[PDB]
DNA sequence: TAACAGCTCTAACAGGAATA
RNA sequence: AUUCCUGUUAGAGCUGUUAAC
DNA sequence: TAACAGCTCTAACAGGAATA
RNA sequence: AUUCCUGUUAGAGCUGUUAAC
């Protein structure tokens, strides 16, 4: 069975899911997993007896695992990772004294390691919002407890061994969401952990487990199997009529390192009817994270613990503008709203075919798709005829900021607007590259007044500069003074960003000047750069930088325009 | 800096009627429909009594025998419709009493107004009843008039009549409706004919009118305060009233008290915990057990941390709980623009801050103009040259101002004591505020809740 | 011992502090009380027996209850509120079936009706922050459990009779917190509630509690005794060394109704050497209120859960003013920051003080307490000697709203500048009524040009109003057209209100011109009040209200002179 | 996806009475038995580890007259151990009313 | 999955030297 | 590769917005 | 606890009537 | 007190800000 058809048939079905968690999703909530507690009782009993400095050397070493592990095989105990070992270190190192193994494993598992992650979460919200009702688990940390009491704020019921009856009564009077440890807290006298103490079932959590197979399905996952206990009372609950309504479903991060016992166990409940299913969906993390992805109408309350990166931090406030100042090159955007023109098509279009349509008719307008127009009505005619056209209305603007942040499309519009507004009055040329626009001096009128103050900005030593001409030893590049404009979205804010640049003739010619264009920039220093930025606010705006509000219209004489107004000073800010 | 945030007008609330019938208008619906509740017989028939002076029961049949026959409006013509007849309005007939259910004050009465000794008049009005109550199953309603003579007890300091009447009445559950000489002679007489009516209608069975498109999962909550001044100090006697409209066909609107001594009208933690607790109680009762859904809690004055803590405490999760203050006087007041001859439209909500928003309960209704029908009408015309808006502080809520505002609206159209359009707070402050009027001239009225029809 | 002294030593020493919460605390967390349960039960029993209609009758209604305790004493059962009641009826009602007893004191204390109030998760916080280690209680429902985990976001380690030795442990490995009920949870076989089990103690627990005398002192509330096994443990706990090293403080919400048995027990402490007390703190919940109110230090993440009300809700956010628009009278302040000045007295002083010499020395300047004044050194040198004044420096208010909110001194004192900065160029007058400020047309000036739009504004018909004079049946009252001026704190920002009212000359006699004030009002309708308004705006600003800054000083020619700005145009938004 | 309203008409419904006794108990009422499909229908469901956990209740309106089949079960599933009881009410609408 | 918009990065080259 | 990052020429990666399949 | 500042309320009176 | 809330005259109640005790 595939995962994701898997993923369907629980979405499908999870209000009637007990899960069935073994020790490897503690894996990863940072507990010791069952072979760290057996090297860490290697360790302390190796630096026991043999007199070795216990913090001196450590454990995941590679050189003192393999001296530990020799040691251990030196005295004749079991060889590597082999059945019997752990219940086997446990009984050789507390030689019978389940109160300390007891507060030992306490201690290996406490509560101040433990940091749960997006699986334990997961898993403690849908038993809250109510979809699985019984998890079972051979673990003994409060793993699962605790996500619980982080994310509903409630009490959770956990049931163990000490009573061990009380999972019977809580199932048959539906007094859900129960959590049944089939091996009990560590808190507790009984632990049921080694080998000997894992042969049997107790009888009233045994008998819990058959009646909640009829009522249930059963996803179990980080179980790789090793346990006959629960193995055979998985069997039982197999041999019993309708012993699962909605199928075994038995889940491992890999199909080809699953142990063959989950591999015939599933094809032993295939031939008693039931539909048990083994799949492999990766890590139990993952596989939580992607059943709670699909999860419907998830509450806001406990999803905001679910997932704390979803909720948005580090919303820390800045300070006041109070009390040496840097002048960026940002002219803030104050305009808010505007309105543009809307055509509805009788059949669908895409933003490329517009954009080839643009190439080839060439209108006095602009158009965008999301098919929104800014211009005259009669040139989208001209782009589009009658047929195609269906209505022609109007659209509004309410947040701009908003909506170009949203849309990629709007930002280009918008920056595409403002360009045109404002270049439109003015005899600077307006060119483009890559997908930067540049207000370049053109070549023939040079000599304007408005640029003589930007002459004065090149100029060295104060004297009258150049702005346009010819490269120094290039055949036939010509070079201008330009301005790299552009929209930036800055929190709730648009702005326009000036930069100066030396402009190139040729569009793929420029690499040829960029001696001379780093020779021109070698002096464009704090004060120079700071002559050329206010000489083309000049230039670009028609007032000098100080308390204006200067307002530019795209296309004044249209039915449709759109009028912005952009402060003529730049972001300033003093130091706190 | 100058442009505020966009308000939206809510809409004129509409008022069930006669067979489920929708008007905005109460006393026009009234004579094109009928009550609301007389689609069932709660009231058979308005049987009335008198208790009066023997000199001036003459006025008492008079004005009885002027609610018989219909009456025209001469002042504030804007507003009022042509009375058609109390059997033709209300569809049941109206009862004069016989000479045995028309009972007459004791001549000590007179002697104690003399004495200008107001406990004692009201003891001996409420002792003149027993010829009636003798009779009690007879009438529904008594009309108790005081002459002019007696007007040296009607209101000095620390006491009131009208309130120690109710009070001393209301256990003995016969509705009283208290008739004045200014009901006498008042210019207008449709005025006071339908006012007069629309309460004896009420205190005779009930619900004149009941409010439209009201859910029936919320329970709105009122507190009010009074003050006895005290020789030493002062007490604040602070009451609660509650409207719901339950599973039942019967909108319900009572009050009750909050218990000891209150120095400050602000509840403490217990105090508030235990208001709430009798408040969804009755609410549970109302409906069979079913929890609120929505509560309301508009208070006077600002909501401390106790109370606020209170409330969140008093209810479960699933109950979310929107507290409001409401307040009467405020600086701001505005100006319709297009200006317009009449003021800004009644139920404009604006909001100002993030937590305090204005409210128009009063400005120009739309639709209820009888002469020149399409134009406003400014019900506080003679009052006012403005509207005075009042400010909704929330103090808690998750989200949404047209929810409280909408309700905050049609709570300020039910108030059937109310002879004009609407009302400037809702009826769950005012009759809170009644009820802590009564409370505080009479403080052995603790134990028991009651109903609006026995107080408007 | 009085209250606060018990909260005085609490206070000092709260990291050795056992809790003891029997039935007590439960009555205030929304669950039945003893009397509750009892009256319950009847009610099944009488309406099982008799048939009767179940929802039929209530049971806090006070006639159904006395009839059916009538019933109960037809047939020879207990009076009244008697001892060997409550398990004389549960035992009856549920004839010797503790199954179905448990699992009708589950429903009837279940976890859905429970809405936990400020007492339980102040507890809770105690418990988290790791004041109080031990929580004894001899209550079932899960409030605390349930507190806990809504507060912390973790598991809580609940002790009850199952495991019964598992608490005696987690105390000698310093586990905490602990919460042992003493009479365990409902959710198991044993409950220990009638009063034939409730004469035993089992001898874990006992040993536990015994042990635990000697590390805490012990703080017991909503107790009230009645209980033998109980109080022997407390009393074997008495009978041994240094039993309490903090006292016994059993806490009762009246000592006057106390019973016997809690008094005796008390005496008898006292008199085996332990400083035993009994006071009176009212309820549970109160007592916990003024607990942690007495806190110090306490975490921000468990605080926004402990009180919900600290935090601020219903930030609504409001929306933009897009698309008939109200126009109020306020006008926007934006002034931001402003600057002052600050004397230093050699002695303190009283702001009435201050406001007596403003009274008899009569400067031309504005002061106020917080010394902060508006105006010239010189003044204040006339107000104050060169002996009383240590210096004279600045002030700034970087924030104008936050500080008039913050104070109300604040508020007044920049209140009465702006309004002599309104006035100080005009020839309107300035007055006072009450605690408020009136600019009112002059009597002798009243034929100024600046007058005449007003006098259009009142004018009826379109004609020429008037603006002052004398009223039509007043022996020398004289009236004028005003505005009283305010300043408004909305949010984050400051507002000037205007209101036209109608100023009389003598301050006492206004009464008796009420009905010229009614008659010159009664048609100041929407238009003509409109009209008023603009005209005030115009003489108070002198720029009509559109698009306009006027910016206003008040003692321009001063060293500390503060400069409001102020919109010409009022508030308005369009409706959406 | 509750209510259902199954009708016996005495395998289809053997698997759903196994697992519906699995799930809660029973209450059975104008029926004295005398069916063999159904006796083998309701002891097959008894076996399980918990079956019927609240209880099965046979109720008739006379104790005397039930057939003895009825009793025999009873007993036999009180020797299982589950809590099957016989007990006696009026008729199965008086009791309904009564409830 | 196929385009299209922006924001940002690296992958190859080339390249001159600290206010003159 | 003693360093530094200034540009040029390209491609990807993410987000999106449509059209689908 | 004594003043002082503002915001808001009720407690007693008085009082006239819906754009003229 | 058929109603309505517009004002007048007062006092409190909360917040604060100081000085304390
Ligand atoms: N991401 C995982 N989460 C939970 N269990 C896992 C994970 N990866 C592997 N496991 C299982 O953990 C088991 C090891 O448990 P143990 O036998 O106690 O060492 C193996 O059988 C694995 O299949
Ligand atoms: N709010 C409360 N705070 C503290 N103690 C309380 C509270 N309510 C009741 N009690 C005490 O709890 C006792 C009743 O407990 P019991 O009758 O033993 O279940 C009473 O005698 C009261 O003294
Ligand atoms: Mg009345």
């Amino acid at each position: 069975l595939t995962d994701n058809e898997f993923y369907q048939h629980y979405l499908q079905n999870s209000q009637h899911m007990m899960w069935f968690l073994g020790a490897g999703t503690s894996r990863s909530a940072g507990l010791p997993t069952a072979s760290d507690i057996i090297w860490d009782l290697k360790h302390r009993y190796y630096c026991l007896h043999e007199n070795q400095d216990y913090q001196k050397h450590d454990i995941n070493n590679h050189a003192i695992k393999s001296k530990i592990q020799s040691y251990m095989d030196s005295k004749g105990f079991p060889l590597q990772w082999s059945p019997e070992e752990y219940s086997f270190y446990f009984e050789l190192v507390f030689r019978d004294d389940y109160e300390a193994q007891r507060k030992y494993l306490l201690e290996a598992l406490a509560s101040r390691k433990v940091s749960l992650n997006i699986g334990h979460r997961v898993l403690a919200a849908l038993l809250e919002m109510n979809q699985t009702k019984v998890v079972f688990t051979t673990n003994f940390d409060d793993v699962i407890e605790t996500a619980f009491s982080d994310i509903s704020g409630k009490h959770l019921s956990v049931y163990h061994l000490e009573g061990s009856y009380a999972a019977l009564s809580a199932l048959n009077t539906e007094a859900f969401p129960i959590y049944a440890k089939i091996h009990g807290d560590f808190r507790y006298q009984k632990i049921k952990n080694l080998t000997p103490d894992l042969q049997t079932n107790d009888r009233e959590i045994h008998k819990c487990f058959l009646a909640a197979a009829i009522r249930f399905g059963l996803v179990v996952s980080g179980y790789s199997g090793r346990d006959e206990n629960v193995m055979t009372m998985l069997r039982a609950a197999i041999d019993q009529n309708n012993a699962f309504p909605h199928g075994l479903y038995w889940t491992v991060p890999s199909i080809s390192k699953s142990e063959p016992a989950v591999q015939d166990l599933i094809t032993y409940a295939q031939g008693k009817g039931v539909r048990a299913y083994l799949v492999e969906t990766g890590t139990f993390d993952e596989m939580l994270s992607k059943i709670w992805r699909q999860v419907k109408d998830k509450p806001a309350a406990i999803d905001a613990k679910v997932r704390t990166a979803r909720v948005c931090p580090v919303s820390i406030p800045l300070p006041g503008p109070g009390k040496p100042a840097l002048r960026t090159n940002a002219l803030p955007v104050v305009t808010q709203s505007i309105r543009c023109g809307v055509v509805t098509l009788a059949s669908p279009i895409t933003f490329s075919e517009l954009k080839e349509r643009i190439s080839q008719k060439s209108p006095k307008a602009l158009l965008t798709y999301t098919v929104l127009f800014l211009g005259g009505e009669p040139e989208i005619r001209k782009i589009f005829s009658n047929d195609e056209i269906n209505s022609i209305g109007q659209y509004y603007i309410d947040e701009i900021a908003q909506s170009v942040a949203a849309s990629t499309f709007l930002k280009s519009f918008v920056e595409e607007a403002i360009l045109t507004a404002l270049l439109r009055e003015k005899p600077i040329l307006h060119r483009v590259r890559h997908r930067t626009h540049y207000a370049v001096i053109p070549n023939a009128s040079a000599k304007d007044d408005r640029f003589l103050d930007l002459r004065k900005a090149v100029g060295f030593k104060g004297d009258l500069g150049y702005i346009t001409g010819n490269v120094t030893n290039a055949k036939e590049l010509s070079w201008a003074e330009a301005v790299s404009i552009r929209l930036e979205e800055r929190g709730g804010k648009l702005w326009i960003m000036l930069k100066p640049e030396i402009w190139i003739k040729p569009l793929d010619r420029r690499e040829e000047a960029t001696d001379f264009i780093r020779s021109r920039r070698r002096y464009r220093f704090n004060q120079c750069s700071y002559q050329i930025l206010d000489a083309w606010i000049k230039i670009l705006f028609g007032s000098i930088g100080g308390g204006g509000t200067v307002n530019i219209s795209c296309f004044p004489d249209a039915e449709f325009k759109a009028e912005f107004e952009i402060g003529t000073r730049t972001a300033f800010s003093l130091g706190v | 800096l100058s442009q505020l945030a966009a308000h939206s007008t809510i809409p004129e609330p509409l008022l069930l009627f006669k067979d489920n019938r929708t008007d905005t208008h109460p006393l026009r619906g009234l004579s094109q429909y009928g009550p609301y509740s007389a689609c069932f017989n709660l009231p058979g028939q308005v049987r009335l009594a008198y208790l009066a002076p023997t000199e001036h029961m003459r006025k008492l049949d008079a004005i009885v025998r002027e609610l018989q026959n219909p009456a025209t409006p001469k002042e504030a013509t804007n507003y009022y419709v042509e009375y058609g007849g109390f059997e033709k309005v209300f569809k049941v007939p109206l009862v004069m009493p016989q000479e045995h259910l028309r009972c007459l004050a004791l001549d000590e009465c007179h002697g104690v107004a003399a004495n200008g000794n107001g406990l004692a008049l009201a003891d001996k009005i409420v002792q003149s009843m027993s010829g009636l109550f003798r009779q009690k199953h007879a009438f529904d309603v008594l009309l108790v008039y005081l002459p002019a003579s007696w007007k040296k007890c009607f209101e000095y300091d620390g006491f009131d009549l009208h309130d120690r009447i109710k009070a001393k009445v209301a256990p003995l559950n016969l509705p009283i409706q208290i008739i004045n000489d200014t009901a006498l002679t008042r210019q207008c007489r449709a005025n006071v004919m339908w006012g007069v009516s629309v309460a004896l209608y009420a205190k005779a069975g009930g619900i004149p009118w009941k409010l439209a498109d009201w859910d029936k999962d919320e329970a709105y909550i009122g507190l009010s305060y009074a003050i006895k001044k005290n020789a030493e100090g002062q007490e604040y006697t602070t009451c609660c009233s509650q409207v719901f409209d339950p599973d039942g066909t019967g909108f319900e609107f009572v009050a009750y008290d909050t218990r000891d001594r209150k120095g400050n009208p602000y509840l403490s933690y217990q105090e508030m915990q235990s208001v709430l607790s009798k408040s969804l109680h009755l609410y549970q009762s109302s409906h069979n057990g079913r929890m609120p859904r929505k509560i309301f809690i508009h208070k006077t004055t600002h909501f401390t941390e106790d109370e606020i803590q209170g409330a969140f405490d008093s209810f479960s999760s699933s109950t979310e709980i929107e507290l409001v203050q409401i307040i009467q006087s405020t600086n701001w007041y505005g100006l319709k623009v297009d200006p317009a001859s009449y003021p800004v439209d009644r139920g404009l909500y604006q909001p100002l801050t993030e937590s305090e928003c204005l409210l128009w309960t009063q400005g120009s209704v739309m639709g209820v103009n009888q002469q020149n029908p399409g134009q406003p009408v400014f019900k506080e015309a003679a009052l006012t040259p403005l509207p005075n808006p009042i400010m909704l502080r929330r103090f808690s809520g998750n989200g949404g101002w047209h929810a409280t505002c909408s309700s905050i609206l049609a709570l300020t159209k039910v108030d059937w004591n109310n002879n004009t359009l609407y009302k400037k707070l809702p009826v769950t402050l005012v009759y809170s505020q009644v009820f802590a009027d009564v409370v505080k001239q009479t403080p052995e009225i603790v134990n028991e809740i009651y109903d609006y029809r026995f107080f408007m």
